[PDB]
């Protein structure tokens, strides 16, 4: 059941039984994303719950336990399709879909792109009903 | 499309072009109410029976009409497109009324159905359409429910305290007209409902000194206990009214909006192993613990992108670029000492 | 000028030269009334009719003095100067108040009419001049619209309803002095509006114990939906008041000020071809964009200028400081780094 | 431990499952009420007193039951263990409520008496258990002592000296039925009291117009300083409510919270010679000195761990990043100078 | 000083050690108003008499005394020492109260004096020495003087334009006892000052449908500008009390008040050419400018010493620090530069 | 009709569609302005709505399409003028407004003083109708 | 009685009558305890009531003569050991306080962990009285 | 009447008819005063009014028109030295006042301290009544 510590012992190289912020920027080195100091450090935030400024293994099995299907996190991302909506209908073109994609934010790969767009807009022309795309993630 | 152009009118009004027939169809039902006024003080028959049903007719045709180019109409938007999604719609509180306007007046126009009559008016009255009045107004009264619980509470103690004891002191004092005012503690309750609202009709006062003297001491004390609920939502409404102006433009939530559906679905994309999201074995473990911890980060970072300015953001601001400076500077120092 | 000194006198006042004789037109017209009164107790008649008759000429000839010196002082603002400009003026609302003043006056004189002596009081009435007070009110009433709105609309709806059950419920209750005070809805209609306010007369109370339950259930209940405006109101004034006392200086609006006209004329003289300001083909369009933008960001920084203070300016501030000394950092690495 | 879930379930709400129990006596206990005014009213005799006996021994033998299983139940918290302990916890002002209703409904089935039956609902009308109403309230009334009682006192003053001078001016005037009713001083205060208030029952109103005069220029004066203290204590607990969302969160009390008892420990244990903390002569006084300031400082920390987020914490962080970036730009700067 | 503690114990009380005096003064003069009234009922004419007169001389005498003993301990400020400067202390409106009822205790000694008897009850009416509530009071009166002139000023307007329409509507209308109760306008504006304040007697009601229509449409916007006073000042007095709890600790003012006599005394002493200010003929004059420049920024920074935190400290603060890094950074860079 | 990239051209040096803060710095170096970095970033932000710091173009017609003649511009030329109004009646001398002009803000060559004053004046001595100047504009 | 002059001229190297940063430093360096600047800074603070940054000897004793015993600080330990206890009924795993008191805050010695549970703990099992732990201190 | 431009010369070395704050603090170092840059900026800005940072003469004329003697400063005065009253009846003991303007503050020589006081104390023992000695500045 609790196989996750597999993983652990990975981002664990000096085995002290704790992940640092050195640890996590020296191993997402190896994958070539080059990150920024800050960035490290919000993102250990988000899992920490001693104030240490350090992750226990307790708390990455409790971050791994956290479920994305609920109400909470469906409402957060049926309210950000719903800030790119011109008229609030519940619909999309999918051209705007496209160049939003590709250009704003943190850029996706093309290939990304027309992979999602197929899952999508098999009801007719260019309109993606977002709130069920919701539900498919 | 033409259909949402009609749906924007008849629901989601924007002015004076649905304020002119919101304002015809207000007068004109008050004219009906004062013609029916007018037939029963039995005016010239004729008239008073045939334009009044005339008249009647000619509404309750209108009403269905209109009810069902909006059921129609309301089409527009994806959660009531379909025949099984519209019960939905129809389901709405909001149009039950109506429906039930529409079924009261044919009924009415077949035959207190006196009182009946009066009960179309439940549609006028009820003219704000979107909700927005009674969706503001419960968010004040949800956040304050503790404050306005215990003043309810405390008022409702004193009022019963206090009005069994001026009933033990007026027990048997009787009036000029000869007639026991305070013969029952029913009495004695009505009398301090009537007293501790500041209303006074006068129809029972206390007679005896006793009852005067606990009277005077717990009305000056209790009329505030039901005076509160007021001033704390009117305080509500104003502090909120303050909120309102000092919000973030729209601007700013556009990138952090953007990468959360990005990462969002990055994080489902990963669940499949041929997708081209692994484009960029056991590099494919860890790749899904960075990816949802980049998700749970784009999530905070939108919840925090559409609030009103907060010193937090003051003293996460400086931390962060202390850091960023610092890093550079113990950069520099090393880059220096190495002669 | 002296005709500067005149206006400054008669309108925006200063203090007690002009209170003194606003002082004396108060009580001598007050003084008028009081003898009107008595010449109508009819006292010593050759006095109250020939004193009454002078003093009443004294006074429509200084008023209409008082209104032909102010109709001429008017002309030192430009926005009233010229024949045709100052029609204007005339149109203002406040001046007509005392032209109908000062023809009522003229009328009785020449002479329900006994109410037009009343009538006059009108001016003394209105004695704020620069209109400081219903400038001051009305954005208050208007930035709080919605709120207003939908609490007296409730108040309506709960008042209406409440009103017609108690009618029902009191129809054919008889009082002691036999007389059927419930006996149509108009009637309960005036007990909902004289008990809705806490006013409560008592010339109308409810008899049975159906009615007295349903009075009790809902006063309760109404009587802060119509307690809460005052509530609202309050706590804005109270709110704007810390707000005034929070204001940058007048010595931060001078550059933007000046900043501003100077780029908006730039501007504008970059339509002409001829004009000196090309002293500083292609290059005579790029121009025109940089100073475009140059005005746009002037603009935002005098709208910015005379706002109280908010911690966007310390989020900004920080950001910018930043910058200013991130880019130094780097230029010295870079130095540095040549050897 | 299941005593722990069941004072959990007594006491300590958390929701439904406790609610309906607190229903079921709830509703209970009025229908007790309900049926003695039947018993009063003498329904059938045989009904009327033999149920309300048995229901009467089923309400006190319950209410005796679950006294004392909370009394046994309240051994979970620390506080309370043990027999000498429990007597405190028997003291709390709240359980005494339960005993003296517990005594006199056993004094009641046993046998004003009438009245006394109505004593018993003390218990259902005290409903709050944690006591977390009054404990709110008592806060809000506490901090705003001074303003409620410097308009407590100018009403008072207000209302004794307006309610002499219409005593005086009111002295000898008759009624139309022929009855003074301004014939003492104890009228006149009764008068007043009623009036400023805003109550008005009408039973004595001036008739000479002196007292009409006074009482119109008091009533204006004088209302809004007995409307005060509801606007004071609204706007009291409106502002709370904005402090109550900008909380810090949990996350960023546990250090301070245990530096304060590691400290508070080292501090202690620098009392014994022989104890392990001298691990780490004359430095043996020098240690506890730096310990005394290490933990003042971890006091001070600690108390300003738990506040609402205030700009005195900005400005002590901007100096203390401020230190800590000059202290290094000056030691590169010697480090430099060397060569 | 033994006459330093009298006068804190006279007056600037401590708590319960005065406050036990006080206490009794209290009551016993209450049992002299008891008592008065007593001998007013004409009881046992030997006591009612002869103890009256002892405790009456008693309490004169007494209240003599401590008059003169305050007066005498009053020299322990610097303001009030001197025979000459006394008399400033004794022209204090506080102190006349006491003289007045001194005097006026000793004239009913000797001899509507009724209600003379009552006028010593000013003494203990007023109890508080310091004047702190009235000076509390008069600020937030004061600040808010604007808002509170144009609502009442709107209220005044509103009830003599809505009291004369009523008159007019109901000049010639009858009751059921025959008698007009509309008969001329000062009747009117009493019910129209009885209605606007929400107390409603009942003595005069509207009786003519016109009446009533122009009745219910005034009283429902009019009762608004007359309860906007109270939620003014309470909202007042609540945004006081946050900015009570949020200033700057006593040791932030002691550097700036040092400073600012400092320089002050620099700048006198500067007038002077022989003063040893010279050891710190054209440089004697720069000197001047240079304190007088000094002088004013302190007493600037004093000004500001003593104020809650505000944001604008913040932004100066930043500017201030950003200003000392930066010129060491470019002092840093030139000093690289030379190689 | 949309002429105006032909303009955009000459601000777009590298040609990727967009206008970075670089590109207008180093098109302003040649006209010697020297402007200052939070100076260039300030005047960015005027005209992008995306967010992501960088001139579209689109948003470069957007803000070219803009009217100057509107209530809303009018209102503040005036208002900043009566700022500088010693008594609110409309007039201002003709000394101090070149003094003003010529010292505070960012300072105007003589002959532009000169040319703005003789539009200017033309009423009599040295008052100035600053509400029949703004309607110029 | 004032004996604690004795200690004050430990303090005061310069001899010049106050205590400065820089000698609680240097003093502070002989017993290996190696403090920051800002910690240093924040130390001085809380005995210095003339607001000129440097402590003066009749602060000193000010300080020195302070009581530990009063009930304004009982409460604050005793809020400080609540937030720790998971119900609120006034136990604590012992297990759950030795580690807390080894990992966080600032780490403790394990034979000081000993020592203080050793004076605890004699009710039973590892349930441990704060509140009666706190009237010890 | 206007001798004061004679000692504005002084301050504008450069002559353009304005003072800088680099001119202050040149001027200001010939007399040994070592200012700082901060308190050149502070002093500086009290005179400006045109907010340009610069100090023009007719504002030098009003700085220097400015009457000391006024109620304002007065009660300011009044006010500081209130601060220092231990008990606010309006009496100082001398020794405290000497040990209180030769330590805080600014510190001044011993025989400033020593003129001032002569001039007060005349009244008794070391009780100085500070509300007769503001008058006389």
């Amino acid at each position: 059941i609790a196989e996750f510590k597999e993983a652990f012992s990975l981002f664990d190289k000096d085995g002290d039984g704790t992940i640092t912020t050195k640890e996590l920027g020296t191993v997402m080195r190896s994958l070539g994303q080059n990150p920024t100091e800050a960035e490290l450090q919000d993102m250990i935030n988000e899992v920490d719950a001693d104030g240490n400024g350090t992750i226990d293994f307790p708390e990455f099995l409790t971050m791994m336990a956290r479920k994305m299907k609920d109400t909470d996190s469906e409402e957060e991302i049926r309210e950000a399709f719903r800030v790119f909506d011109k008229d609030g209908n519940g619909y999309i073109s999918a051209a705007e879909l496209r160049h939003v994609m590709t250009n704003l934010g943190e850029k996706l790969t093309d290939e990304e792109v027309d992979e999602m767009i197929r899952e999508a807009d098999i009801d007719g022309d260019g309109q993606v009903n977002y709130e069920e795309f919701v539900q498919m993630m | 499309n033409i259909q949402g152009r009609v749906y924007n009118f008849l629901e989601r009004p924007t002015g004076w072009k649905c304020f002119v027939y919101h304002f015809t169809v207000f007068l004109i039902v008050l004219i009906c109410l004062i013609f029916s006024v007018l037939s029963t003080i039995q005016q010239y028959n004729n008239l008073a029976t045939e334009t009044l049903f005339w008249m009647r007719i000619v509404l309750v045709v209108f009403f269905g009409a209109e009810y069902v180019v909006r059921l129609w109409s309301a089409g527009c938007r994806s959660k009531y497109v379909g025949v099984w999604g519209r019960l939905r719609f129809a389901r709405k509180p909001i149009s039950v009324i109506d429906l039930i306007v529409v079924v009261a007046s044919v009924i009415v126009l077949c035959v207190a159905i006196r009182g009946i009559e009066f009960l179309q008016i439940l549609r006028m009255l009820h003219v704000d359409r979107q909700g927005g009045t009674w969706r503001l107004l419960g968010s004040v009264v949800f956040i304050h429910r503790q404050e306005l619980i215990t003043t309810l509470y405390i008022g409702f103690l004193g009022l019963i305290f206090s009005s069994y004891f001026v009933y033990l002191a007026e027990k048997d004092a009787i009036d000029s007209s000869g007639e026991y005012q305070f013969g029952s503690y029913a009495d004695a309750l009505w009398w301090g409902v009537v007293t501790v609202t500041t209303i006074g009709y006068g129809d029972k006062v206390p007679q005896t000194w006793i009852g005067k003297t606990i009277a005077s001491c717990f009305s000056v004390f209790a009329i505030s206990f039901f005076a509160l609920p007021a001033g704390i939502l009117g305080s509500g409404f104003a502090l909120k009214v303050q909120q309102k102006q000092r919000q973030k433009h729209f601007n700013r939530q556009i990138p952090a909006a953007a990468s959360l559906i990005q990462t969002a679905w990055r994080c489902y994309a990963a669940e499949n192993p041929d997708s081209a999201t692994w484009k960029i074995e056991h590099h494919r473990a860890a790749i899904k613990v960075i990816r949802r911890m980049q998700y749970f980060v784009a999530k905070k970072k939108f919840q925090q992108a559409r609030k009103p300015y907060d010193v937090r953001d003051v003293i996460e601001q400086y931390s962060q670029g202390h850091l960023n400076l610092m890093v550079r500077i113990k950069e520099l120092q090393r880059r220096l000492d190495q002669s």
